[PDB]
């Protein structure tokens, strides 16, 4: 009967597979890593065609029972390209929206930062880092002023949130690019397979975090190639002294 | 590399 297929990050696809063993049907769901928030509806071979926001209320004999959320929030597989970040740049991720918000950073002169909405435990996925997909060659050969929000995805791809999409008034489908740097972070970047964004990275807590605590990540620039923006070099000197 | 987390 029903099958659950988990990703390493804890998200899953669940439903009755078809005669070919594929996640294809009108009652398939992607379930986020809270094992509660779900996108339920039409999938073809595990690709989300029309996922409606739902809550996983219970399971019976392994079968998930959902309640659809009010409204008509629907989502589809919408992987970015080199030039298009999203078909719905202003449509937030529903899992992320209940976990983080953007506000002025507590770090001096650091602009906006990303904050926890609620108290969470260690190993909790908080936020998604989606962006356009460009090459290391393009990124490495341009000035640092353009590389504020670049995140390496793999050996071939860098994810970027370029102007003006680094303003939430123009892009808020994901918010991972809003987390500031710390050499003593409370989060890490981790691999994530998202039903809307595809293979991206996420921000995951490494320890318990309180409500309204700023989320920080080590940006992990090369210290001995330091190939890094000036503010990072300045704080690296500071960090190294406390050691 | 001019990107994070490489
Ligand atoms: N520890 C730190 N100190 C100073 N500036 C920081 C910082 N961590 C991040 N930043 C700033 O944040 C940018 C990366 S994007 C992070 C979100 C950004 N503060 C925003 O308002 O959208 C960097 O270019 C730098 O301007
Ligand atoms: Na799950």
């Amino acid at each position: 009967g029903v099958c659950w297929i988990y990703y390493p990050d804890g998200g899953s696809l669940v439903g009755e597979v078809n005669e070919d063993g594929e996640m294809t049907g009108e009652k398939i769901a992607y379930v986020y890593p809270d094992e509660r928030t779900a996108l339920y509806g039409k999938f073809i071979d595990g690709e989300m065609i029309e996922g409606k926001l739902a809550t996983l209320m219970s399971t019976e004999e392994g079968r998930p029972h959902f309640e659809l959320m009010p409204g008509n929030s629907v989502y589809h597989f919408d992987k970015s390209t080199s030039s298009c970040i999203s078909t719905n740049a202003l449509l937030p991720d529903p899992y992320e929206s209940e976990r983080v918000y953007v506000a002025e950073s507590l770090i001096s002169s650091a602009g906006e930062g990303l904050f926890s909405k609620v108290a969470v435990g260690p190993n909790t996925v908080m936020s998604f880092y989606n962006g356009v997909r460009i090459t290391h060659q393009e990124v490495d050969s341009r000035d640092w002023a353009l590389n504020g929000a670049t995140l390496s995805l793999d050996e071939e791809t860098v994810i970027d949130v370029p102007e003006p999409y680094n303003h939430v008034s123009k892009y808020c489908a994901s918010l991972g690019h809003k987390a500031n740097h710390s050499f003593t972070p409370n989060c890490i970047y981790d691999m994530f397979v998202h039903p809307r964004f595809g293979p991206i990275k996420c921000i995951r807590t490494l320890r318990a975090v309180e409500a309204d605590e700023e989320l920080t990540v080590a940006y992990g620039y090369d210290h001995s190639p330091p190939e890094a923006p000036e503010w990072y070099q300045v704080e690296l000197k500071a960090f190294q002294a406390t050691q | 590399s001019k990107s994070k987390d490489r």
